[PDB]
């Protein structure tokens, strides 16, 4: 066989090859991955820096 | 050149983990370290966190942990999280080692890497249980007291350095503040052999589940196995916030939440599950100076390792012996662990010293025999004369 | 600074392999492919197959140590019962 | 006017089929420990029997029945 | 050991909070704090219970300040240098009955009563080992055994004997919203009212948690989307062979 | 118009992290209120609010 005969590859393409779909496709995936794992960086900080603040005994007394 | 090799730092840090070729062929397994990492960055910030508020002489270690826990904003989420995370540190280790030796890791051109390991491991051994014992609860003062007099069955100086561990004459004051300054300590020299570890594997790279050189093709390891190692990541997270929010107190004892009394045996005296099977390992044998040394050399036999491997190929994908030999192995650790939370009963004296002795064969005498056994066969199955 | 001792792995350009020739490889933009391609399939038939293929390993080993407990177990409930008991004091006395 | 609900369940499920043969083990037993306790010579047997074990077997049928549907009856 | 010395095990009932959305019930810690306080304090301790969490939780403000005053507390000293006596106020913790440990071993006879602050975490069974306890007095010890004097049968105390007697009985507390209080009932309140006490996170903890796992699951599975992603091109490689003419 | 939906959100990294950003933002307030409040109608009769209507009652 050729190396200019590329072979099947036909049971995974997909049909409809949009550049702007495609993309957009992913980049949404990857923008909800993002998004859901920047709100939860946000909260594991403040959680931290939350443990430093103050104490219900120091606050009870003030 | 571009400027991630341009550099002093970033040049490390992208032959580390941008342009590190991987052999394509590493499956899930090949996660464990990623997640060893995670899990020690974890340790270290919570632990941190915790010693901000944590005061450690013996009268006031275990009101501090529960002053964590009522008074400090979000302190119960530190406290399950360190706890939680210590023995997930400890499953995801075991997962570490028992891959290693399956798809034989240890072999010859990684000989160090190994060994670099099971010196991390003896040190995170000694981190949690000093960690452990700074709590100072029931099972954490006697599991102090059985583990520190086991040292008193050296027969010339075992009473003087049991005395200078103890700082005094029983586990008290001293004993739990020297404790707490070393549970700080051993943790930043195990950050240290880790970046021996990493560059003890990064002379001659990963292994592969086929055992076969992985040189010829090879995939960087930043976009994609940053992404594979993401997978795992926010598996564990998941799992690791199910038993921290709705089951947190599942793997610990109920013990520990007795404060330390010196005058009273809790009558059922474990450590932390994990510490179980190398407590069986030492509890079989029928004496405490022994019983000492089978315990260090339990742990110290992963290094006869490289040496009793008799085999022309590395791993057991391709072996069908090593891989029952392997299991056998990995469900007498089970139920080592699983002895060593029992009384010396009648049935459970001999299961431990049977299982403690087949743990012993599988390095010195199973996977000798077994290695030899598969090479002639392998020889002889396809060669004709 | 200075060379270091050889080594099994070298980097891009100089890997160690032996020499290539002849092979040649094709592959497609994943923004041209469909991810999650066979995964029903595969769900069932491939993990059938690895469950066939590596299973007796795996659930051999576990049955005998399985049984190996329960069988202890049911001999330690049995020896500290009221039952039991003669053979418990000749077991251990 | 209202009475323990627990004690309740106890005494119905005391009152079913099987729960009256293992009230009836231990009531053998009982007057089998009573009869060993009225011999000449009691107090130096070295192990004297009890009935623990059937006490343990009906207190655990018991705590089978009544667990699931007390916490209803309570408020 | 023998099943005598283990203990019987409690059985599973079905509380209000077992089960990963629920929730305390409010007016049985409420209720519990009332049983706590006329059967339970005159002889066992609060020591971790500030009177201020109990604030929003089980009573109110004042109600919970007119509780506190009815204590007395050390003060600090005069200007003399005498010792001074106070009325509590929200920042004190719940007094025990008793000064020392040798006032309580010598009030009930050698046994020391634990301090059930965090007796539900201590004991395993918990919830259920505290109310299968309190309701598994026998009304006689099974044939056989030898209790010793000064000690109660309790099936489900290891061992056996148990140094506290029965103290629940039927309509021993009035209600203050007119709930039967039987022995069952009163048991069920205490338990669930030291089960706050041991964890009083459980409501905030549980939420979080809600939250966590379903951020964490989402994580997860669009992780899975975006690895399969990135590794099509190489999950999808062709390798051809053509073998090379001698030379 | 994918087009005109790539060429507005995705193109630029800036405009696309900022939108990441406001999303998590507002992801993070809207998901605090509804958990809380499915929490809340959950637990009905059992919360605090609830006995105190009950004692005020
Ligand atoms: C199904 C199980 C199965 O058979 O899978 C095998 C199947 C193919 O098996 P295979 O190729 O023979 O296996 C090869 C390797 O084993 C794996 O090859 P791989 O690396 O290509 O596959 C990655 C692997 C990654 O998984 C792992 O490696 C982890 C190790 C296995 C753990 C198994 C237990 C997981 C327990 C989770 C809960 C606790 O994927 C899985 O194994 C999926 C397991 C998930 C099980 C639960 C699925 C529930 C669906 C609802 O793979 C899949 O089916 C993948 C399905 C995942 C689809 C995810 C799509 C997500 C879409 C977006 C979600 C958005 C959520 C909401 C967003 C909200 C926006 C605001
Ligand atoms: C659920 C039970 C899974 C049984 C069905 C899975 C298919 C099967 O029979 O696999 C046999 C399979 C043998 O397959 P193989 O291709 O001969 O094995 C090659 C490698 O071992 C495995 O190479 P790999 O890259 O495929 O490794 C991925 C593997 C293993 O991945 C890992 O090892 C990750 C380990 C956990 C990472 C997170 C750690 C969290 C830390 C705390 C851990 C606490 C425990 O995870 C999976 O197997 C994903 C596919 C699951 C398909 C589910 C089909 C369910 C029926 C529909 O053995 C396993 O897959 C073990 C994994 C099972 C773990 C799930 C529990
Ligand atoms: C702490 C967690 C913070 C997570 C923030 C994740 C995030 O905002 O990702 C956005 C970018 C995506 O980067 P990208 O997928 O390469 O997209 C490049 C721009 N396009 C091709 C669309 C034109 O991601 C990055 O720029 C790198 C983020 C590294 C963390
Ligand atoms: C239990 C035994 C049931 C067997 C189910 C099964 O084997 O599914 C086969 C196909 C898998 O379809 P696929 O995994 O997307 O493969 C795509 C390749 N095609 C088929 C287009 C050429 O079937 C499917 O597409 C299944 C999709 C629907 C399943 C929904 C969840 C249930
Ligand atoms: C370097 C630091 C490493 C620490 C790694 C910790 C993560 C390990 C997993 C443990 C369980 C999840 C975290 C629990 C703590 C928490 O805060 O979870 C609570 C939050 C929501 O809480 P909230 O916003 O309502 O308020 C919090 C209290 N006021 O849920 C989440 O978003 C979980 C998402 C976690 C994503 C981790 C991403 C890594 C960020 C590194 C910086
Ligand atoms: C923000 C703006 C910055 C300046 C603009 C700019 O980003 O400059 C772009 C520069 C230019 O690089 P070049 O190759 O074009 O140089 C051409 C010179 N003629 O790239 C870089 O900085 C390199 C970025 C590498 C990123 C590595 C990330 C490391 C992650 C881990 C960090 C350490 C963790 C340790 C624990
Ligand atoms: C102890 C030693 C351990 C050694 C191994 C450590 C390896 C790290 C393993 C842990 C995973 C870190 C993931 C970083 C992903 C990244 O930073 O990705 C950077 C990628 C580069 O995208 P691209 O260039 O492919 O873009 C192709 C076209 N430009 O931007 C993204 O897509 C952003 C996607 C969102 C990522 C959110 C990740 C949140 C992580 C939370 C947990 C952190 C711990
Ligand atoms: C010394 C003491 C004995 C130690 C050796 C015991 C090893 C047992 C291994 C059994 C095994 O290896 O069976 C593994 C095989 C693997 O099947 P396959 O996918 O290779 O089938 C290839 C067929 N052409 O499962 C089976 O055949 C199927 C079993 C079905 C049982 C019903
Ligand atoms: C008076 C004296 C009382 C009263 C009114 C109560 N308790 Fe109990 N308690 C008491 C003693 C002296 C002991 C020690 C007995 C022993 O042998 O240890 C106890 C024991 C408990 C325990 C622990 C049991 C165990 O360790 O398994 C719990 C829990 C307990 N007590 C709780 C309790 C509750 C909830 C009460 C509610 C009214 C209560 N006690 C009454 C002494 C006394
Ligand atoms: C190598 C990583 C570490 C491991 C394996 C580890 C292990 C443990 C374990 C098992 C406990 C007992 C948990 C319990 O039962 O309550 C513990 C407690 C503790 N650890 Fe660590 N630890 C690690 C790192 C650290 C570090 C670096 C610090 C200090 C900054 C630290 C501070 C503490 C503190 C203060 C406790 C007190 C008790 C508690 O709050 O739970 N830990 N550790
Ligand atoms: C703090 C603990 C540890 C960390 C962070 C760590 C880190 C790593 C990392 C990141 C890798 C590369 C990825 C991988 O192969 O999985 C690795 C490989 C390895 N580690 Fe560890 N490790 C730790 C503990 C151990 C232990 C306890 C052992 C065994 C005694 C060990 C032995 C190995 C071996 C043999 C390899 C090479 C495996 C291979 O690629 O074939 N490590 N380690």
């Amino acid at each position: 066989k050729s190396t200019y005969r590329t072979p099947n590859f036909d049971d995974v393409l997909k049909e409809n090859n949009d550049a702007d779909k495609g993309r957009s496709y992913a980049y949404f995936m990857v923008g909800a991955m993002g998004l859901l794992s920047s709100a939860g960086a946000k909260s594991t900080v403040e959680t931290f820096i939350s443990s430093m603040t103050a104490t219900a005994d120091v606050l009870a007394m003030a | 050149m571009a400027f991630r090799k341009s550099n002093v730092y970033l040049s490390l840090v992208n032959s580390y983990i941008i342009d590190s070729p991987q052999p394509s062929s590493i499956n899930y397994w090949w996660n464990m370290g990623s997640l060893l990492g995670l899990c020690l960055v974890i340790q270290i910030v919570t632990g941190i966190f915790m010693a901000m508020h944590y005061s450690s002489n013996i009268e006031l270690a275990f009101s501090s942990v529960e002053h964590i826990m009522r008074d400090v904003h979000n302190g119960y989420i530190l406290r399950y999280l360190h706890a939680n995370g210590a023995s997930f540190f400890f499953m995801v280790m075991f997962m570490h080692m028992a891959k290693g030796l399956y798809y034989g890791s240890y072999r010859s051109p990684r000989v160090t890497l190994w060994n670099v390991g099971v010196i991390i491991f003896i040190l995170t051994i000694a981190t949690a249980f000093l960690g452990y014992c700074c709590v100072y609860g029931q099972m954490s003062h006697w599991g102090a007291t059985v583990i520190t007099n086991l040292f008193s069955a050296i027969p010339f100086v075992g009473n003087d350095i049991v005395s200078w561990l103890w700082g005094g004459f029983s586990v008290s004051n001293p004993t739990i503040q020297r404790f707490f300054a070393l549970h700080y300590l051993v943790p930043f020299i195990i950050a240290a052999m880790v970046i021996m570890h990493l560059m003890a594997l990064h002379i001659h790279g990963s292994s592969n589940p086929l055992g076969i050189t992985g040189n010829l093709d090879r995939i960087p390891m930043h976009s994609y196995f940053i992404f594979k190692d993401l997978v795992t990541v926010f598996l564990f997270m998941l799992i690791l916030a199910l038993f921290v929010f709705y089951s947190p107190n599942t793997l610990g004892h109920p013990d520990n939440y007795i404060p330390g009394n010196p005058l009273v045996t809790p009558a059922s005296i474990v450590p932390e599950w994990y510490l179980l099977p190398f407590y069986a390992i030492l509890r079989s044998i029928p004496d405490k100076l022994l019983g000492v040394i089978t315990m260090f050399a339990a742990i110290l036999v992963l290094l006869v390792l490289p040496f009793t491997d008799r085999s022309v190929v590395r791993g057991n994908t391709f072996k069908v012996l090593s891989k029952f030999f392997f299991f056998i192995f990995v469900f007498n650790f089970v139920l080592l662990g699983q002895i060593g939370a029992c009384h010396v009963e009648v049935p459970y004296v001999l299961m431990g010293q049977i299982a403690t002795f087949i743990y012993f064969a599988y390095f010195l005498i199973i996977v000798p025999v077994i290695s030899t056994i598969e090479n002639v066969l392998f020889y002889i199955g396809r060669v004709n004369k | 600074g200075p060379p270091s001792g050889k080594t099994y792995m070298g980097w891009w350009g100089h890997m160690g392999g032996p020499k290539q020739k002849g092979i040649t490889s094709y592959a497609v933009s994943p923004y041209a492919q469909k991810p999650l391609q066979g995964i029903f399939h595969n769900a069932v038939f491939n993990s059938f197959r690895r469950f066939k293929s590596q299973f007796l390993y795996v659930l051999i080993p576990a049955g005998i140590y399985w049984y190996w407990w329960k069988n202890g177990n049911e001999y330690n409930e049995f020896l500290y019962s009221k039952a039991g008991r003669e053979e418990l004091e000749r077991v251990n006395v | 006017e209202v009475t323990d609900q627990l004690e309740d369940l106890r005494e119905h499920f005391k009152n079913t089929e099987e729960g009256k043969a293992l009230v009836h083990h231990y009531e053998e037993c009982a007057e089998r420990v009573k009869i060993q306790q009225q011999q000449p010579g009691y107090a130096d047997l070295e192990h004297k029997e009890d009935c623990v074990e059937e006490f343990f077997h009906l207190q655990h049928y018991l705590d089978t029945a009544t667990a699931p549907r007390l916490f209803d009856k309570l408020k | 050991m023998t099943a005598a010395e283990h203990g019987l095990h409690a059985p599973a009932y079905a509380w209000s909070h077992n089960g990963p959305f629920e929730t305390f019930d409010h007016a049985s810690i409420r209720r519990g704090y009332q049983v706590y306080r006329e059967v339970c304090a005159a002889c066992h301790s609060l020591d971790r219970v500030a009177w201020r969490t109990l604030v929003g939780v089980s009573h109110t403000n004042e109600e919970v300040r007119n509780m506190a005053e009815e204590f007395e507390y050390d003060d600090e000293p005069d200007e003399q240098g005498n010792p001074k006596k106070r009325p509590g106020k929200l920042s004190d913790y719940i007094p025990g009955p008793y000064p020392n440990e040798q006032a309580a071993r010598a009030a009930n006879q050698g046994a020391l009563p634990p301090d059930l602050s965090l007796i539900v975490k201590a004991r395993h069974g918990g919830c259920d080992y505290i109310f299968s306890l309190l309701t598994g007095y026998p009304d006689e010890p099974p044939a056989g055994v030898a209790l010793p004097p000064g000690s109660n049968y309790n099936p489900y105390f290891p061992g056996g004997s148990i140094a506290m007697a029965r103290v629940l009985f039927d309509d021993m507390v009035e209600y203050e919203d007119g709930t039967p209080a039987t022995t069952s009932q009163m048991a069920k309140d205490v338990t669930t009212f030291l089960n706050w006490c041991a964890e009083p996170e459980h409501d905030e903890r549980k939420r979080l948690g809600l939250k966590t796992v379903i951020i964490l699951s989402s994580l997860y599975l669009l992780s899975i989307w975006v690895k399969k992603f990135k590794w099509a091109g190489i999950k999808t490689r062709k390798f051809v062979f053509n073998p090379p003419k001698p030379r | 118009s994918f087009s005109s939906l790539y060429k507005t959100f995705f193109k630029r990294n800036a405009v696309f992290v900022g939108t990441i950003f406001a999303g998590a933002f507002v992801f993070q307030t809207v998901f605090d209120t509804a958990i809380t409040s499915w929490y809340e109608n959950h637990n009905k009769g059992k919360l605090w609010k609830d006995v105190k209507a009950r004692i005020a009652a």
